[PDB]
């Protein structure tokens, strides 16, 4: 009989059953798609995009909805904080919908399929063996999988006939679904310009439809058919499972790194927008702007947009979780209600004086407070007996300009300590933690679970594709090497080239 | 101990799922001929 | 009747080669101080 | 290819060995590396 | 201790107090378990790549083994020309006996000198000491990585045990 | 037994000892003078003993810009 | 219906049941901490 | 008949050293990641990308000399010769560390270069490729390590540096920052390091052991012929003692051999899944109910709560000199330290 | 076996199992394409990583 | 209930060991 | 234009290409020569 | 709403082991020799 790991072969001389597999394979994730949207709109609020996305919320399979241009709910809802939207049927509730009807065509499909396997277009017409002509089912799919992709990138990214594409300002605060067209300049090339997007959709679609007819009406060399076993099933499992691990540390890496396709909007900041203070120069830029224009130091920082303080948080940083601190970002801080506005230190001597903040190394980080120079100026000492910087002994009060807390100063040490404990991870907000029970440690975001998955799985895929091609070429000893295996092959000097045995001495 | 409450169903699903599973795969083994 | 340069005699000549100008290298620095 | 035998050079060779291990050993004590 | 934990916390207050990892009888203990993992899965291998077909296709290839059978169910020359080849032919064991007494000497030998590492420190003869060995020619110190191991075993010790000294060295 | 001929062979013949008599000490010697004429700290740019430092600075020259890099080390250097 | 001839029959042997079990058995006695956290 | 089999024919050939298709890729890559790290550790220092000393030549020893990660600013830059940071200046190339993404990059291509000499070799003479298959776990490990784990964080920086003492480090910092020993891929790493150790010495110690008499000699070693029919040791024997002693017993070689394969090959492959996730400082860091009972309670200690300490030290007493272009001041009064010391 | 009616007019597009053309083929052209994609790659990798940098592509959300 | 959680797989494992051992398969010799 | 790293890159480029061009073009001239013998 | 926590665990563990049961009897039931 057949070991527990080997069940699934009996699909190998099967080609009728192979689709039925393949068929409920299809069925079970589409049928995912479908219940992974429900549970996500049984759970979303959509009543803040500012301070409470999708992102904030565990939201996985809703952004990818809204890459593509789904952005409105049945109920009247949009993600860009619209109310009153007539989506049509394509909400994200049609989109749900629709994935669980296919997922029931597709079973009963497989159902057939697995029934009435013996289908003489499984035969070869010569031998009556079950065959498949794996060389030309190649171009016939990539032939369709190139259509597919110039008709995505040529009508539906374009708007043409079609929605278009998630795009958005550089620092994430105006996002929409927008027709993009295509850029055939080297800055299609880059990967934060949607518009390369547009044109590789184009460009390699048509080529796919060009290779497609190609490998349709060309015979492979018999030298590359022997080579690669082009007669036997297992060759495509190899080569395929290879390029779907190259696909998926791609996705990997655009997640992690950030591109036009994994907008902040919907799958959050990336970390290196931490390290790198991306938010937090542009937060400086508009304030001393406004100062230029003869704005007060309130009323500069009163203009800053809730929404750009919010990524300038380290609580919005995706490397800042853990393995198995699960759910939602909104269970370890809370959910966030509002900026309390930016907190200027000082001390006695009234110099301004900037928090350290914490690196996303860190999970615990002193709190440390130094001058315009980087000079240190205070700080909340462990050991008491020889402090030097306390904020007690230097006179330190803080003020807050913008937010909720505008206006005020607060000098009771306890209370600025509080608030210079807050800085070290940027701008302060007020969350609520009651509603999740939340338990105030950080969790990482949807891009930081994404890239998880996906370059664990990533890795693993690179064992099967090793064990499936090895499989293929060595299929004539996957039961044992030769009982009458000529010694003189295997040792030295009787044949001059290794394993030949035409090249005996 | 405030633990998750998922964390019971989630280790009874764990060793049970499997474990049938070999179960299942074993017995049917015994009765054949 | 024996060959002399070999796939053998460059694969040994790249590692010792290298190897004893390392190992002169590395001696001399024992007498430097700072 | 035989006139010198393989224990004599075996134990010159090894003696080479030990004369430069021995000289990286007292480097370690004078000069750079030394801590003095 | 007696627990997983506990083990972590004995490792990190080993290596604050003797520099274990600087230490040549622990190295010598990874080179025992790092290789003696190394050569049980190079072992493993080399049979499992040369058993003598005794099956079909679609049985488990064990099947071809029968318990107390007098034939080896592995052809060791078919092994040894592989790897002979792999590196060079007499870095090779041909000889079964030579091999298994090698898979029981190597990972032996190396955890006998782990376990004399910690039978030894257990009397304060520790890793090798490097801090502050390379000097400019002022007399600046120069950190190597040594010194930046220094620092990190500087943490373990200053916090562990945080209420138990009263005087300033740990002199056990 | 693939045809080269047996290393026991080679390094007992008088002629390899010929041969590498001279080619052993003088690879040996090159190396000696590649350190002690002090080719080694530039080809490499290496700090000798006097040069990690000027005399009275304390901060250590790290490179903190990517593309300025190299410049940024020549300015290092030329502060020696 | 004619009979598929690409069945086969399944076997898993007592050993491998107790190595399973064994392998399950362990590896939720060690994940499940973290599944309670 | 064509070239390209000529060709072929040359690379197969019988010769001391086996070249092959596959050692086109393997010899100059490993060679050049094997001399790059004995240049870099005889001449190349780390003052400017570290701040450290880092070869023989500035008076380090076998222990301590590297080939030292470049600086954080180069970020993930491939760091080229010919590139935009060194302009094909081999001496700032050098300084910058250029050379901690030679030996990476040659030495991950060298090491693929590896496996398909396995799979060439195997197909050659004609054995079934598992040797390969158990190399997928150093690959494995070299790829989430050397290349994952960095891609992941802010720079090559913080990827292990090519040196004994550089890699104690990386361990250290594992431990302060990551709680990587809390970690079950870890976990299952070790048990299959450890477990394949054991295996690899109770099978060569058993056999030893259990051999029959096969010569007069009172060393047993001369008493063994590769091409022998027969079983050089009592399976029988070797099973009776194991079941008398332990309760279990290998009966089945195949098994057992596979077995061998399977355990320290599947380890290492667990662990390299926990360092992916440390790329994203996915860690295991924290057990949540340890942390709300222990701030709610200050009399509840637990040896996990006493390790996150001495990684409290670890991180602040490590993070200035080891991180230096974070430029850390950490006065005195905030270091935490116990009494005393 | 069965035939049905979508599987008569299939039926061809599954017909040539087995069949190559003689000797090396479109080898040459084949390795052409792929050395092009390995430029291609290494292009669009290069200038991901800052490696390669041009006029008019700013590697970043500011563009 | 993590508790009993806990003692529950430790007590199949032990559980295990003893069927594991004592009805085993028993080895056969061919 | 021609950026100093587009420059760069043909350097890389060229270089990579020479040194895959002389080392096949050094095996097939060593293979024709020391053919074996059938 | 605040429905009791054991109810997960004492539905799933309620409908599995009965339903395994039945399925080990139904298939090792199969499996016999036809
Ligand atoms: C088993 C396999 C078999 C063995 C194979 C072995 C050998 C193969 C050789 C592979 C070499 C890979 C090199 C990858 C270089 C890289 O990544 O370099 C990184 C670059 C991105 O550059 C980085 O970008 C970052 C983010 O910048 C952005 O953000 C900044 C702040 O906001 C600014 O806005 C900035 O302008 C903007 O660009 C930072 O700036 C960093 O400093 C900078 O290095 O991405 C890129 O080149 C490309 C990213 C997309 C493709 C990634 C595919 C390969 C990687 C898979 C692993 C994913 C890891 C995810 C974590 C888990
Ligand atoms: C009938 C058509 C159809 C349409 C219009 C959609 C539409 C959608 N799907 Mg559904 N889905 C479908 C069928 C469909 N699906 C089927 C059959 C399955 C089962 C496999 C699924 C399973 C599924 C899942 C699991 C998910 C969706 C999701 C979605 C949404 C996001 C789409 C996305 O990001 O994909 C991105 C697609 C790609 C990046 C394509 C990658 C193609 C690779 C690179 C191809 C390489 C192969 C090729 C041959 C190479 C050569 C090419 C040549 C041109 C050169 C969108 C509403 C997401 C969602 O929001 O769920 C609610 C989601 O998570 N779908
Ligand atoms: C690509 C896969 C993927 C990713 C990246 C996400 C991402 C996300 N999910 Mg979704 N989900 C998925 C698939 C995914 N999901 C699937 C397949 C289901 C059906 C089960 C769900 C059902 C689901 C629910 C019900 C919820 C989420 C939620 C979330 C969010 C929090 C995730 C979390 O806490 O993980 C935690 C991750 C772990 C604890 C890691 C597990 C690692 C395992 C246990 C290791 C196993 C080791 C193995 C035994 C070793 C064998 C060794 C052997 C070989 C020897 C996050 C955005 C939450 C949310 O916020 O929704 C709004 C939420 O409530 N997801
Ligand atoms: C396209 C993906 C793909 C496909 C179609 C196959 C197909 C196959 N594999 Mg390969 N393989 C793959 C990827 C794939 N593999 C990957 C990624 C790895 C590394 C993990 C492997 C490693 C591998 C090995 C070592 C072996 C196979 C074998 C086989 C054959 C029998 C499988 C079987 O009967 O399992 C039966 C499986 C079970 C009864 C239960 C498995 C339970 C898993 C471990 C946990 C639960 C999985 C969960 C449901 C998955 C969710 C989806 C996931 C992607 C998130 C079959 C041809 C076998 C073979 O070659 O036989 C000759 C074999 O020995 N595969
Ligand atoms: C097969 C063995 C091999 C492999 C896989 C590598 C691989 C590598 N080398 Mg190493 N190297 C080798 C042998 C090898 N090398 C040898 C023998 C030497 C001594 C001469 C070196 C000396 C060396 C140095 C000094 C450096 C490298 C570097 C590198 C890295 C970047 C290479 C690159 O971008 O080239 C790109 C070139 C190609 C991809 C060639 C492919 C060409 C395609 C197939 C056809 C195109 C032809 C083209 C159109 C011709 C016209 C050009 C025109 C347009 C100008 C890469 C990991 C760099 C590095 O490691 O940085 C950290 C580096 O600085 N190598
Ligand atoms: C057939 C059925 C089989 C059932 C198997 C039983 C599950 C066993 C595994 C449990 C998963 C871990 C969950 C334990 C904690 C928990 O309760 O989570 C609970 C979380 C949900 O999170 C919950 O959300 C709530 C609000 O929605 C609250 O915030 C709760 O506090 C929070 O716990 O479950 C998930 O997120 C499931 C999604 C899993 C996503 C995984 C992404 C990456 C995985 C890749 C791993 C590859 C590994 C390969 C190794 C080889
Ligand atoms: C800037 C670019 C930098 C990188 C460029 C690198 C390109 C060159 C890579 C070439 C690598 C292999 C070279 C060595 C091959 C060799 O010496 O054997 C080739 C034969 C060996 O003799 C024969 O040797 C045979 C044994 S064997 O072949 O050595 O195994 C023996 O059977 C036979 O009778 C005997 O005549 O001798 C030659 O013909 C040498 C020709 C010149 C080689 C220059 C190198
Ligand atoms: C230090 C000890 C080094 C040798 C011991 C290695 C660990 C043993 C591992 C488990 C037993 C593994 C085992 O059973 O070994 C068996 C193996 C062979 O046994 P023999 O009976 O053939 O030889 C041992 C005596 O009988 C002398 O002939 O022992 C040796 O080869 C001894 C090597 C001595 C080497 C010189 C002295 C080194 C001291
Ligand atoms: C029949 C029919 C119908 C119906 C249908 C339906 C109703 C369907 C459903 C479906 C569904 C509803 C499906 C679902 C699916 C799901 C799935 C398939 C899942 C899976 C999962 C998994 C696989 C997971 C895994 C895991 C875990 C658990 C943990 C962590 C890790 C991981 C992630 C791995 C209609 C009416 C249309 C009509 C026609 C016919
Ligand atoms: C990087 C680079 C390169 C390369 C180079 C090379 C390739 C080099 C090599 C080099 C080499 C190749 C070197 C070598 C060295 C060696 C040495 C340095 C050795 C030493 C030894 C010793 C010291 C010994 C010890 C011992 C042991 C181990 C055991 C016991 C005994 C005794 C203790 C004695 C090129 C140009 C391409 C380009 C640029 C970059
Ligand atoms: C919630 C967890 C659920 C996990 C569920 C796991 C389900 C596992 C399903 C296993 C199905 C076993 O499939 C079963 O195989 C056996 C052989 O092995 C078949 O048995 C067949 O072969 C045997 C042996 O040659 C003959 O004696 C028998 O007459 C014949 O019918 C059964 O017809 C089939 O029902
Ligand atoms: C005692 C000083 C005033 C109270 C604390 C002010 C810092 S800000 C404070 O930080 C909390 C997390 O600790 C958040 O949960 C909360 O929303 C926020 O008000
Ligand atoms: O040379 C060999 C080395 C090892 Cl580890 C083996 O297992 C065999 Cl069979 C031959
Ligand atoms: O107890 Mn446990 O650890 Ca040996 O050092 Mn002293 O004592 Mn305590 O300190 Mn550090
Ligand atoms: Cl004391
Ligand atoms: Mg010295």
């Amino acid at each position: 009989g057949l070991p527990w790991y080997r069940v699934h072969t009996v699909l190998i001389n099967d080609p009728g059953r192979l689709i039925a597999a393949h068929l409920m394979h299809t069925a079970l994730v589409a049928g995912w798609a479908g219940s992974m949207a429900l549970y996500e709109l049984a759970t979303f609020d959509p009543s803040d995009p500012v301070l409470n996305p999708m992102w904030r919320q565990g939201m996985f399979v809703l952004p990818f909805m809204a890459r593509l241009g789904v952005t409105g709910s049945w109920s009247g809802w949009s993600i860009t904080g619209e109310t009153g939207i007539d989506p049509g049927f394509w909400s994200f509730e049609g989109v749900a919908l629709a994935h669980i009807v296919l997922s029931g065509l597709l079973f009963l499909a497989a159902c057939w399929h697995w029934v009435y396997w013996d289908l003489e277009l499984f035969r070869d017409p010569r031998t009556g063996e079950p065959a498949l002509d794996l060389p030309k089912m190649f171009g016939i799919h990539l032939f369709l999988a190139g259509l597919l992709c110039f008709g995505f990138g040529a009508f539906h990214l374009t708007g043409l006939f079609g929605p278009g594409m998630w795009v958005s300002d550089p620092y994430g605060l105006t996002g929409s679904v927008q027709p993009v067209a295509p850029e055939w300049g080297p800055d299609g090339f880059n990967p934060y310009n949607p518009g390369g997007v547009v044109a590789h959709h184009i460009a390699a679609g048509i080529v796919g439809i060009i290779a497609g007819l190609f490998h349709i009406l060309v015979r492979p060399p018999q030298r590359l058919y022997k080579a690669l076993r082009m007669g036997n099933i297992e060759t495509v499992l190899s080569s395929s499972i290879a390029a779907v691990f190259f696909a998926a540390f791609v996705v990997a890496g655009t997640m992690w790194y950030g591109s036009a396709t994994t907008p902040i909007e919907l799958f959050g900041p990336t970390r290196y927008q931490w390290d790198s203070s991306y938010f937090q120069q542009e937060i400086n830029r508009r304030v001393q702007a406004s100062l230029a224009s003869g704005a007060t130091l309130e009323e500069a920082w009163s203009a800053i947009p809730e929404k750009l303080a919010f990524y300038d948080y380290i609580g919005n940083n995706p490397a800042k979780g853990g393995l198995f601190r699960t759910g939602p970002m909104n269970k370890g801080d809370g959910i966030a209600q509002a900026w309390k506005g930016h907190a200027v230190f000082r001390n006695k001597e009234g110099e301004e004086l900037f928090v350290r903040r914490m690196p996303a190394f860190f999970e615990s980080f002193p709190v440390i407070l130094t001058d315009k120079n980087g000079v240190v100026k205070a700080d909340i000492p462990f050991r008491r007996a020889e402090s030097k910087y306390s904020f007690e002994q230097q006179g330190v009060t803080v003020s807050f300009y913008g937010g909720e807390l505008n206006g005020q100063t607060f000098t009771d040490p306890p209370t600025v300590k509080s608030y210079a404990r807050k800085a070290i991870f940027g701008e302060i907000f007020e969350f609520d933690t009651e509603t999740l029970n939340s338990d105030g440690i950080f969790r990482t975001s949807p891009r930081g679970w994404f890239t998880f998955a996906h370059a664990v799985f990533a890795l693993l895929f690179f064992f099967g594709h090793i064990w499936h091609g090895a499989r293929t070429l060595f299929r004539d000893v996957f039961s044992g090497i030769d009982p009458e295996l000529s010694p003189e092959q295997v040792e030295w000097g009787f044949y001059q080239k290794v394993g030949d045995v035409t090249t005996r001495k | 101990m405030e633990v998750n409450q998922l964390g019971l169903i989630a280790t009874a699903l764990f060793v049970l799922v499997p474990s049938v599973f070999l179960i299942i795969l074993y017995v049917q083994t015994e009765s054949q001929q | 009747s024996y060959p002399i340069f070999t796939v053998r005699w460059v694969a040994v000549h790249t590692l010792a080669v290298p190897t004893i100008f390392f190992l002169g290298a590395i001696a001399a620095m024992q007498f430097i101080q700072r | 290819g035989g006139r010198i035998p393989l224990w004599i050079v075996a134990t010159v060779a090894g003696m080479g060995v030990i004369v430069i291990v021995g000289l990286f050993f007292y480097g370690a004590y004078a000069g750079l590396g030394s801590s003095l | 201790p007696l627990g997983i934990s506990g083990t972590f916390n004995f490792m990190i207050v080993f290596q604050a107090e003797h520099n274990i990892l600087m230490h040549p009888f622990h190295q010598l203990g990874v080179a025992g378990v790092f290789g003696g993992a190394l050569f049980c899965a190079m072992h493993g291998s080399l049979v499992t790549s040369s058993l003598i077909r005794e099956t079909t296709e679609t049985e488990s290839a064990n099947y071809g083994y029968k318990f107390g059978q007098e034939e080896e169910t592995y052809n060791i020359v078919a092994a040894h020309g592989y790897f002979g080849r792999l590196i060079f032919q007499y870095a090779s064991f041909n000889n079964s006996r030579s091999l298994h007494f090698f898979l029981a000497a190597w990972p032996v030998v190396g955890v006998w000198f782990a376990a004399l590492g910690i039978s030894t420190m257990a009397f304060n003869l520790n890793g090798f000491n490097f801090n502050h060995s390379v000097i400019d020619a002022k007399g600046n110190v120069i950190n190597t990585w040594a010194d930046i191991i220094n620092r990190a075993n500087l943490g373990m010790e200053v916090m562990h045990e945080r209420n138990a000294h009263n005087f300033p060295l740990d002199l056990a | 037994t693939t045809g080269e001929r047996p290393f026991s062979d080679i390094i007992t013949s008088v002629r390899y000892w010929v041969i590498h008599s001279i080619t052993i000490p003088a690879l040996f010697i090159a190396g000696w003078l590649f350190v002690s004429t002090g080719l080694a700290y530039d080809v490499f740019g290496t700090p000798r003993p006097d040069s990690y430092y000027a005399q009275e600075q304390r901060s250590i020259p790290l490179v903190t810009d990517r593309f300025e890099a190299k410049q940024q080390v020549e300015t290092f250097l030329e502060q020696l | 219906m004619e009979p598929n001839p690409n069945r086969q029959p399944v076997e898993l042997n007592r050993t491998s049941l107790y190595l399973g079990l064994l392998l399950i058995l362990v590896l939720a006695l060690l994940f499940s901490s973290y599944f309670f956290n | 008949r064509g070239w390209f089999d000529i060709l072929d024919d040359w690379l197969k050939r019988d010769r001391f050293v086996f070249v092959g298709w596959s050692g086109i890729l393997l010899f100059p890559c490993a060679y050049l990641a094997l001399g790059g790290w004995l240049t870099g550790t005889t001449f190349v220092t780390s003052w400017y990308t570290h701040g450290l000393a880092s070869s023989y030549l500035e008076g380090c020893n076998f222990l301590t000399v590297a080939v030292s990660t470049p600086a954080n600013s180069m970020g993930h830059s491939l760091l080229l010769l010919w590139g935009p940071e060194a302009q094909g200046d081999f001496t700032r190339w050098c300084q910058l560390g250029g050379l901690w993404t030679f030996i990476a990059l040659h030495g991950a291509f060298g090491l693929i270069g590896f496996m398909l000499r396995q799979f060439e070799i195997a197909r050659l003479v004609g054995v079934r490729p598992y040797n390969a298959i158990a190399f997928s776990a150093p690959i494995a490990v070299f790829v989430s390590v050397f290349l994952i784990y960095p891609l992941g964080q802010s720079s090559w920086f913080f990827a292990p540096s090519f040196g004994v003492a550089a890699i104690f480090r990386f361990l250290l910092f594992f431990q302060g920052f990551h709680n990587w020993t809390l970690n079950p891929f870890h976990m299952m790493g070790v048990a299959g390091v450890l477990g394949g150790a054991l295996l690899c010495a109770i099978h060569g110690a058993t056999v030893e052991n259990t051999l029959f008499q096969d010569g007069e000699g009172a060393s047993t070693f001369r008493a063994f012929n590769p091409t022998q029919a027969e079983e050089t040791y009592s399976m029988v024997t070797a099973n009776r003692f194991w079941s008398q002693i332990f309760g279990i017993a290998f009966s089945n070689k195949r098994w057992l051999h596979f077995f061998m394969l399977f355990v320290p090959v599947t380890g290492l492959w667990m662990s390299a899944i926990g360092v992916v996730g440390l790329a994203l400082n996915l860690r295991s860091y924290d057990f949540i109910s340890q942390e709300i009972r222990a701030a709610e309670d200050p009399e509840f200690e637990t040896f996990y709560t006493k390790n996150l300490l001495l990684n409290e030290g670890i991180r602040a007493w490590m993070a200035p000199q080891d991180q230096p272009h974070e430029n850390f001041v950490f006065p005195e009064e905030v270091l935490p330290r116990g009494n005393a010391l | 076996a069965r035939r049905t009616w979508l599987g008569d007019i299939l039926r061809p597009l599954n017909s040539e199992y087995g069949k190559v053309a003689p000797g090396w083929g479109t080898t040459p052209l084949m390795a052409v394409f792929m050395g092009l994609f390995l430029v291609f790659l290494l292009i669009i990798l290069e200038i991901y990583n800052s490696t390669l940098i041009l006029d008019g592509v700013n590697v970043s959300w500011k563009a | 209930m993590e508790t009993i959680t806990y003692v529950f797989i430790f007590a199949c494992i032990i559980a295990l060991f003893f069927f594991a051992i004592f009805f085993r398969e028993p080895p056969r010799i061919t | 234009t021609i950026t100093p790293s587009l420059k760069g890159f043909f350097i890389g480029l060229l270089s990579g290409a020479v040194v895959l061009g002389l080392t096949f073009a050094v095996l097939i001239a060593i293979s024709q020569i020391d053919k074996v013998q059938r």
